[PDB]
């Protein structure tokens, strides 16, 4: 009958990394409105595959973080050890997949500097993927951590609210995706 | 019974109050001479292993035999080396406290009145409770 | 009977706390340690409004150089409100909010104390850039974009300012994670949501007006450092961009302006009642008036931006004039509290009565800049620079102050003197009012703010030495505050009485001075908005019900 | 007027007016009470002031 | 845990009113279009107060009455355990450090200062993390 | 960027750091 | 009448006149309510703590419904009869005219204020100016408003803009560098200059509806602009409109503003204001 | 560090002159003035070790008692008495240990 303090205290900081997603894309809309008489990509191009298949990995990551993390609230420490591999693994195919996504923008297009549109592209899409590294460092600092204890309760309740950071991204980068792709 | 602004809590602990203006602790001596009286008796009590302690109240009844009652309230009345002075009455009087005996206080409580009664007189009291206690703490010995 | 040492002991013994400063969750130490660390800021932000005073003084460049001006304005109005204000918010939030609930710590400890060293070591990255050859920001504390690019300011020391506001930035944003989960789940058994002080209602609304401020400001100043390390047009002037920052500041910018004041009207609503014995006028009501300043500040971000061209103007006019009803609701529960109570001036409660005459020409002011064609003759003066210290000074001197001389004897024990704290009160309200009253006059008839040299054919030196004279006034009342707390921190007049000012009116009244390790070694029932008015008067109970409601 | 009447006032005033508030408010006859002479009959309390190191 | 949920979502039907009436403002009485820097702000921040404002919604529907919320409850009615706290713990003041020396590495724009930094916070976050955790050493 | 000094900067909190943090592992605490 | 209204400058303009009566809402408004509080705070020192209700506590009341809430519509109906005035006061500002009768490019650069003048038609339809030459501005691969009167102002000749004294003017407003602002103080008024206004979305530009007065006023910059920013004193001229055609006749054929005001029998420099020692040395 | 302020001024941003007054001064200083603190964090340390014999190991668990009263259940690392307080041990030397799961309440993770 009590409302669970460290679940309760990352959904209150997970409020604050939205309006850190607040000044991202105001930087967006204003170097789209302000500036952009044509498309905004003028010498740059998105190609959707190789961004609509690593978007779809994330989709599929927060399914396999769910599957893990009632993994936890039975008891199974094996089985949330099992699908927060399936989650980082998939997580790192995204930074991976995102990474030569910027490859493919830089060596044939643009940079930060020189073009308006890929500074708002690199720092939208740049701050994100920090918080998906920042991310799945949470998953080697809590898979790390199952080894060390009995697996408490309190080893199952920090497996829900590193779960809770990693649907977030996940519903951020949907809200990116559908923004920087489709409302081009 | 209870003051007037004092409450009893849920257990022992008598939760007091004051008005906004007044003080709490009413020592009618000046703040710089119960500082120089604590480590008379801090430092007293450390050199010397007893400890020493200091009365200021009326024996209304038998000098002599009124000050045992005191030294009863010291938190250990074994190394307690009580100082009693009654203000109204001129009776300064030492007690200590029946573990001292083996070490040096016979000669240092006959020692510890008249250097303690000579500054009473020609002087106040927080004079010689000072002069008190560093006089029959050196002749203390662990 | 009843054995007790003569004099309490003065300090600890030798190394009681060099540890306990590193290796500490306790947050009655952690409060102590925002309270002491700031006040090195406030005189560090302090020095340099008295050498950005003496400069204006005599009409001319008497000592300064004209760049070494503007990088004191800078970081004086950075250290006082970023690195003073917002975290003796936090300081009087880890002193007070886990005692006036019955909790023995904060929801999470570690995060309490990093908190702190985020807050410590972020300032002195900031203000750190004096040692640069450039010297530090030498744009304003608000940091324009056009102003603050790689080739405008083009020295390191602008780069730590905008490193040292994300670091301590950081520090809020995890500082208020605490705030609320500490009122929303460690309340005691009988304390629910209401009957709780008005205090911790403030601690709570502007942690959630933190998180919308501070984050805001943390992903617009990576935005200006990919401006300048790297080469990103963030912020360049043809993309929008020179009022991309402007509405990107100041949505940090007010909101951050309303967790300097919302917190210690909290401390003000907390002193009231125990002087006047008589309790918190219009609780509900000051309830409900906080929570609407904590969502119209949030709304109201452009009524800094009238003069720079083309905003929605009667949007944030209306929007802004709107806030002085909450504002005004407060007043008429401050002066309804303090009403037919009898009334003793002791130092804290002196100390609230000049935050309500100080504060009142910063709130008739404020409503004058609200309107825009009134805003359009002073709106980069020094009508402005008397606005924000008669509101700004009077939240965060005339009410910390107050706060400071409440809640001394709960933290240390001891009774911080009050015929030297009528000293130092009287030395500010005569200075306070000496300083910045003719920058009203002065700034209204064609002074404009953050200028080094004023140019003897105008008429402004004979109204520049007043506020000067005065300026030094505030820098002496600073001696009579810390000869205050220096000698009556270790001796002074101890207080072996819970409850030092009488009608303490919380549950912090209903603890020892200092509290334990956990602050309580009962808690009364909780039953009434006052849990230390019914508890240590029980002939009151059937009065607190009866002769209510008029 | 000068660099003299500026200067030699700046630093004047703040501590002409210290001067006459510290004569009104520093001798006020402060909270804690008077010493006690030894012509009084006691009549505050009994006190033990027991030390506290062993 | 009713008048902590009901404490956001006052605040979310104010900020998604004030969201709407000026993206509708802005859109027919700027000088310009949807004046979008400050209305990405005001649809993002009744998003703050509606993540956690529609949060403590099923933390008031799955739990009951807790005796933080009940009007008289005596004291003796939470006389539970209520959990571990940290009593002492060097660890904040070592992460800290190390996010300020990545961010004056940041700040002087150091990459070998900004990585040494990033390392030195994964270590002193791994730390605090994992200090409860540890076990004896097994030799 | 080369150096005596990134040199000794690379020692301690590369070849050190993995020197004593290897004897930590070996080693016991007593 | 002057005391009542905190050291405002009597406006030259008919809309900045608008302003100062504006202004003196601050008696029907401020010191009218900062009287009543503080009316009541000092009425609360006679009620102190007197040593006869030393045992009895106070009457203990907490909550009047009827004072919140005739005590929250008073301080609300003070503003709604503001953001009525000020609604109309900035309606009559912010106002154009397909008639501008004079047109005067400010290009605020860093730090030293280069005017210049664009077209011209008066009332009487007698003078017709219209000089903005494009083929200057062609030379730039821009934003800024590049003419051929214009009035550059060096580091020691601190710019005086000369315009006419009965007549609309209207003032475009740009920035070269930084985002100054243009403030002189006798129009009760001030439009912050930016880089570039129209993609800011700005309003660029200003119109003054007549001037009321002749002589020569000061102007200052505002918002924050780097070293030299108290240093960017300009200094309006507003003289006769028979003395503003022998200004641009005497200008046109090309002579500096030492050389045209003077012509017009009027002191060359600055009157208001002067170059600082701080910089030119 | 003062035989590389060409390289402190250079990437660091100081100055030339600065690094070697803030060398000069602080070679008076600076020894002077971590002389005072590790003094005085070295018996706060000791300190530390006779918090944890007098009264136990501080186990973080709080345990609200029936008349409010938050504690804090200490381990006591020896024999106990009749009465809840602890027996004060003797220190030797030896390092104590200040954590409960280092004293082996942790448990195995499930071979
Ligand atoms: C390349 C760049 C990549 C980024 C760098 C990689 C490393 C970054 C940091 C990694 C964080 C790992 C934490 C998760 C480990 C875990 O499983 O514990 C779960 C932990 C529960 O632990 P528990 O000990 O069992 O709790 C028991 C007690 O209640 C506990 O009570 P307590 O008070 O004793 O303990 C406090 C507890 C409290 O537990 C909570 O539930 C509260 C959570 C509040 C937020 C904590 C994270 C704060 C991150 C700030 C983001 C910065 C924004 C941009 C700058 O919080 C923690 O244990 C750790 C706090 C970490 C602070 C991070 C310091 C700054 C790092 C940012 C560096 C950015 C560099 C930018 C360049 C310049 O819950 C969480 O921490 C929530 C998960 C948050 C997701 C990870 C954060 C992502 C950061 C984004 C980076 C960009
Ligand atoms: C990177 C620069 C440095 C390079 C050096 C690398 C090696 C240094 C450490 C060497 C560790 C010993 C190696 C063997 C132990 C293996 C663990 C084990 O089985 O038993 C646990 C073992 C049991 O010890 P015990 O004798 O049984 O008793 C301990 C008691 O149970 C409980 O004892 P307790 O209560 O007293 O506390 C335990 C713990 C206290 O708890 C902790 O603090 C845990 C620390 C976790 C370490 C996290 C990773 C370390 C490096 C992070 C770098 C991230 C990348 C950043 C790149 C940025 C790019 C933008 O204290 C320690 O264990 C001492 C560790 C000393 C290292 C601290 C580092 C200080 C400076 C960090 C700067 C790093 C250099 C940066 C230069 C620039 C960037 C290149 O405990 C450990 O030693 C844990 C050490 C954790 C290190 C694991 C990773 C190995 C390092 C190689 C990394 C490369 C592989 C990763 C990629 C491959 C992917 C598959
Ligand atoms: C035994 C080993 C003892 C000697 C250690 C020899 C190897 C050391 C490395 C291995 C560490 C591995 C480890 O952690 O094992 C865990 C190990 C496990 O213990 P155990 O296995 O159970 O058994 C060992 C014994 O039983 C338990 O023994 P214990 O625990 O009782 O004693 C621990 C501690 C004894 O405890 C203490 O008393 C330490 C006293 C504090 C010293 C630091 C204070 C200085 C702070 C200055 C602040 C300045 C501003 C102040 C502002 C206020 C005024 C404005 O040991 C020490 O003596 C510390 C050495 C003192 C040197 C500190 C350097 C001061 C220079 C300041 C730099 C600034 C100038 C830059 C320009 O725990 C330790 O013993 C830790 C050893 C101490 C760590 C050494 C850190 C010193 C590093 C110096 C260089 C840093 C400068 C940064 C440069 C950047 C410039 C900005
Ligand atoms: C620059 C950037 C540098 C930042 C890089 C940091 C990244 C993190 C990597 C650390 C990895 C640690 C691996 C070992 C882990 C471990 O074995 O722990 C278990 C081990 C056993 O724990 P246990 O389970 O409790 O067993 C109980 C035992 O009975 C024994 O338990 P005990 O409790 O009785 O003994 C505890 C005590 C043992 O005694 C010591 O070891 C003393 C060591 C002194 C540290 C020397 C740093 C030099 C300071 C320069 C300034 O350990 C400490 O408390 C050390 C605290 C370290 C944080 C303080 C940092 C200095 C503050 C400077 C800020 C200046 C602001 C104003 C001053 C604030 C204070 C008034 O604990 C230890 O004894 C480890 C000793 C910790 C030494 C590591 C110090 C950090 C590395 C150097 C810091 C560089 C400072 C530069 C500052 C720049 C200017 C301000
Ligand atoms: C402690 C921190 C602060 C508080 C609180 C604060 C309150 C207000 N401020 Fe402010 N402020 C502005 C408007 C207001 C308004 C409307 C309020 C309100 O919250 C004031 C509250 C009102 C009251 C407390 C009075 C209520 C009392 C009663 C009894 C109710 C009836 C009385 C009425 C209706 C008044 C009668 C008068 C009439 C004219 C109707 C504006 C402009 O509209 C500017 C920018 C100027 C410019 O152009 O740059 C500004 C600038 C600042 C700056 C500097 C930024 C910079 O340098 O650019 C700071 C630090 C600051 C702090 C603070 N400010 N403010
Ligand atoms: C809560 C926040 C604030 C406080 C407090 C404050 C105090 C003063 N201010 Fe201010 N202020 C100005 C005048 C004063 C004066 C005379 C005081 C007074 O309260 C003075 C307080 C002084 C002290 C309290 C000094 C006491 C210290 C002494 C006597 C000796 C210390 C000794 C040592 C060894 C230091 C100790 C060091 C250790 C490490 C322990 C002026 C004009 O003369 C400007 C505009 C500049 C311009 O032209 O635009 C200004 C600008 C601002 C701004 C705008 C910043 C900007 O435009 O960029 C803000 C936000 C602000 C806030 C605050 N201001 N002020
Ligand atoms: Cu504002
Ligand atoms: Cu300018
Ligand atoms: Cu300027």
């Amino acid at each position: 009958n009590r409302p669970n303090m460290v679940s309760v205290g990352t959904i209150v900081w997970l409020s604050s990394e939205l309006m850190f997603f607040a000044g991202l894309f105001a930087m967006y809309f204003t170097a789209r409105a302000q500036a952009g008489g044509a498309w905004p990509p003028e010498p740059t191009e998105l190609n959707l595959a190789l961004a609509v298949p690593v978007t779809l990995v994330l989709i599929a990551s927060s399914f396999t973080c769910q599957m893990g993390v009632f993994a936890a609230e039975r008891g199974d420490v094996f089985g949330l050890r099992r699908w927060y591999v399936i989650t980082f693994l998939m997580g790192l195919f995204f930074v991976l997949g995102q990474g030569y996504e910027y490859i493919h923008l830089v060596e044939h297009g643009t940079t930060i500097p020189g073009s308006a549109y890929g500074s708002v592209f690199y720092l939208a899409t740049g701050f994100h993927g920090l918080h998906v590294i920042g991310g799945l460092v949470a998953f080697v600092l809590l898979l790390a951590r199952t080894k060390m204890s009995k697996f408490t309760p309190a080893q199952a309740t920090a497996a829900i609210v590193v779960s809770y950071y990693w649907h977030f991204v996940d519903i951020v980068w949907i809200a990116l995706f559908a923004t920087i792709y489709f409302v081009r | 019974d209870l003051p007037y602004g004092s409450a009893l809590t849920s257990s022992g602990r008598i939760s007091a109050v004051t008005e906004p203006g007044e003080l709490s602790v009413h020592y009618p001596f000046p703040t710089m001479d119960l500082v120089v009286l604590d480590d008379a008796l801090k430092y007293g009590s450390r050199a010397a292993k007893a400890r020493f302690a200091v009365y200021i109240g009326p024996l209304g009844a038998d000098t002599a035999a009124t000050a045992r009652e005191i030294l009863a309230n010291v938190p250990t009345p074994e190394n307690a080396v009580l100082l009693a002075v009654s203000p109204d009455q001129r009776a300064i009087e030492v007690v200590y406290g029946a573990d001292v005996k083996g070490r040096g206080i016979e000669s240092a409580a006959p020692l510890g009145v008249s250097a303690a009664a000579a500054s009473f007189k020609e002087g106040n009291l927080i004079d010689g409770l000072i002069s008190a206690v560093r006089v029959m703490s050196a002749g203390v010995s662990p | 009977l009843l054995a007790r040492r003569p004099f309490p002991q003065r300090l600890g013994p030798r190394w009681t706390l060099l540890y306990k400063l590193v290796t500490t969750t306790d947050h009655k130490l952690i409060g102590m340690m925002y309270v002491v660390a700031c006040f090195i800021f406030f005189f560090i932000g302090g020095l340099m409004a008295l050498l950005l005073r003496t400069e204006l003084a005599v009409p001319g460049l008497q000592f300064l150089s004209n760049e070494q001006y503007n990088q004191l304005f800078t970081m004086h109005g950075t250290v006082m409100l970023l690195f003073y204000a917002t975290p003796i918010v936090f300081g009087f939030a880890n002193l007070v909010v886990p005692l006036q609930i019955g909790a023995p710590d904060v929801a999470f400890p570690r995060l309490n104390a990093l908190s702190f060293w985020l807050f410590l070591f972020g300032a002195s990255i900031a203000l750190g850039g004096f040692l640069a050859p450039g010297g530090p920001a030498d744009f304003g504390w608000t940091a324009y974009t056009p102003l603050s690019n790689a080739m405008h300011s083009p020295g390191a020391g602008g780069d730590l300012w905008i490193f040292g506001l994300i670091v301590g930035g950081l520090g809020t944003i995890l500082g208020a994670v605490n705030m609320i989960t500490t009122v929303v789940c460690m309340r005691a058994p009988g304390m629910i949501m209401f009957r709780m002080p008005i205090f911790t209602w403030n601690i709570l609304v502007t942690s959630v007006i933190v998180l919308v401020a501070f984050p805001l400001l943390t992903s617009a100043l990576f935005g200006l450092a990919a401006d300048r390390n790297l080469g990103a047009h963030v912020f360049d002037p043809a993309n929008g961009g020179t009022m991309l920052w402007e509405h990107l500041f100041w949505f940090f910018g007010h909101p951050e302006v309303y967790i300097i004041a919302l917190p210690f009207f909290g401390i003000v609503t907390e002193i009231f009642p125990v002087f006047s014995r008589k309790p918190v006028f219009g609780y509900t009501t000051l309830v409900y008036a906080t929570i609407s300043i904590g969502a119209l500040s949030i709304a109201v971000w452009a009524h800094h931006l009238y003069a720079t061209g083309a905003v929605l103007l009667p949007f944030f006019s209306f929007m802004t004039f709107m806030i002085a009803v909450p504002t005004g609701i407060k007043f008429v529960n401050w002066i309804g509290t303090m009403w037919k109570g009898q009334l003793t001036f002791e130092t804290p409660m002196l100390f609230s009565v000049g935050f309500l005459v100080t504060f009142l020409l910063g709130g008739l002011t404020g409503v004058i800049l609200a309107s825009p064609p009134l805003d359009f003759h002073v709106t980069d003066s020094y009508f402005v620079v008397a606005h924000f210290h008669y509101v700004l000074f009077g939240t965060i001197v005339f009410a910390t102050y107050a706060g400071v001389y409440f809640w001394f004897p709960k933290m240390t024990g001891r009774l911080l003197d009050d015929r030297l704290g009528k000293l130092h009160f009287w030395l500010t309200l005569i200075g306070f009012h000496t300083t910045f009253l003719v920058h009203h006059w002065l700034g209204a008839e064609g002074m404009p703010r953050r200028y080094a040299d004023y140019l003897p054919t105008d008429g402004f030196t004979t109204l520049n030495i007043v506020s000067t004279i005065g300026s030094f006034i505030l820098g002496v009342s600073m001696l009579p505050f810390v000869w205050n707390v220096f000698k009556s921190w270790r001796y002074g007049e101890p207080v072996t009485v819970d409850d030092p000012w009488g009608y303490g009116n919380s549950l912090e009244w209903a603890t020892s001075c200092p509290p334990p390790r956990h602050n309580f070694t009962e808690l009364p029932r909780i039953r009434s908005e006052r849990p230390a008015f019914e508890l240590h008067y029980p002939h009151m109970i059937e009065r607190l019900r009866a002769e209510s409601h008029p | 007027m000068s660099t003299a009447l500026t200067h030699g006032l700046i630093g004047g005033v703040p501590l002409v007016l210290f001067a006459v508030l510290a004569l009104i408010f520093l001798t006020r006859k402060g909270p804690h009470p008077d010493t006690y002479k030894m012509s009084d009959p006691w009549t505050h309390a009994p006190i033990l002031w027991a030390a506290e190191e062993p | 845990m009713h008048i902590e949920a009901r404490l956001f979502e006052i605040l979310t039907a104010f900020f998604a009113l004030a969201a709407v009436v000026y993206a509708v403002l802005t859109a027919m009485f700027a000088t310009g279009g949807v004046e979008w820097a400050g209305t990405t702000a005001l649809v993002l921040t009744t998003g703050l107060t509606l993540i956690t404002g529609t949060f403590f919604r099923f933390v008031a529907r799955r739990l009951d009455t807790r005796p933080e919320d009940y009007e008289d409850a005596e004291i003796s009615d939470g006389a539970g355990e209520l959990g571990f706290f940290a009593p002492h713990s060097w660890w904040p003041i070592l992460i800290s450090l190390s996010f300020s020396t990545a961010a004056v590495g940041a700040a002087l724009w150091l990459p070998w200062l900004i990585a040494a930094g990033v390392a030195f916070v994964i270590t002193s976050v791994c730390g605090l993390v994992f200090e409860y955790y540890w076990g004896p050493e097994k030799h | 960027g080369f150096g005596p000094a990134p040199e000794g900067m690379a020692m301690w909190i590369i070849g050190m750091v993995a020197a004593i943090g290897v004897a930590m592992w070996i080693g016991s605490r007593a | 009448s002057d005391a009542l209204a905190l050291g405002w400058p009597t406006g030259i303009t008919p809309e900045a006149k608008l302003n100062r009566e504006l202004w003196i809402g601050s008696v029907i408004a401020s010191f009218a309510v900062g009287a009543i509080v503080w009316g009541l705070i000092f009425w609360t020192s006679a009620f102190h703590r007197k040593k006869a209700t030393d045992t009895e506590l106070p009457r203990q009341f907490g909550y009047n419904m009827p004072l919140e809430l005739t005590l929250t519509v008073i301080p609300f109906l003070i503003i709604s009869v503001l953001f009525y005035f000020t609604v109309v006061v900035q309606e009559r500002m912010m106002h154009k005219d397909p008639n501008p009768e004079v047109v005067i490019d400010v290009t605020a650069f860093q730090w030293n204020w280069k005017f210049g003048y664009q077209k011209i038609a008066f009332a009487d339809g007698s003078f017709d100016y219209d000089g903005a030459d494009p083929e200057r501005k062609e030379a730039m691969t821009t934003y800024l408003n590049f003419d051929k009167i214009e009035t550059l102002g060096t580091s020691s000749e601190i710019p005086v803009l000369v315009l006419p004294a009965g007549k609309r003017i209207e003032f475009v407003l740009n920035s070269a560098d930084v985002i100054h602002g243009f403030w002189v103080p006798e129009f009760l008024f001030k439009r912050d200059v930016l880089p570039e206004p129209k993609a800011n979305n700005s309003d660029n530009v200003f119109q003054v509806s007549e001037i009321q007065q002749t002589g020569a006023f000061v102007g200052r910059c505002t918002e924050m602009c780097g070293t030299f920013h108290a240093m960017m004193n300009f200094e309006v001229r507003v003289v006769e409109p028979n003395d503003f055609k022998a200004y641009i006749d005497q200008r046109n054929a090309g002579k500096t503003n030492a050389e045209a005001l003077a012509a017009i029998n009027q002191p060359p420099l600055a009157i208001t204001t002067e170059p600082f020692e701080s910089r030119r040395g | 560090f003062a035989c590389m302020n060409d390289i402190i001024a250079l990437k660091f941003h100081i100055s030339l002159n600065a690094t070697t007054w803030i060398g000069r001064i602080g070679m008076v200083v600076l020894p002077a003035i971590v002389y005072f603190v590790a003094y005085r964090w070295a018996i706060s340390l000791q300190r530390s070790d006779r918090e944890v014999l007098e009264h136990g190991v501080e186990t973080g668990i709080i345990k609200r008692l029936p008349h409010g009263a938050y504690v804090e259940l200490h381990q006591p690392l020896g024999p106990v008495d009749e009465h809840g307080h602890p027996i004060p041990l003797e220190y030797a030397g030896a390092p104590l240990p200040k954590r409960m799961n280092k004293l082996g309440s942790g448990g195995a993770p499930g071979t």
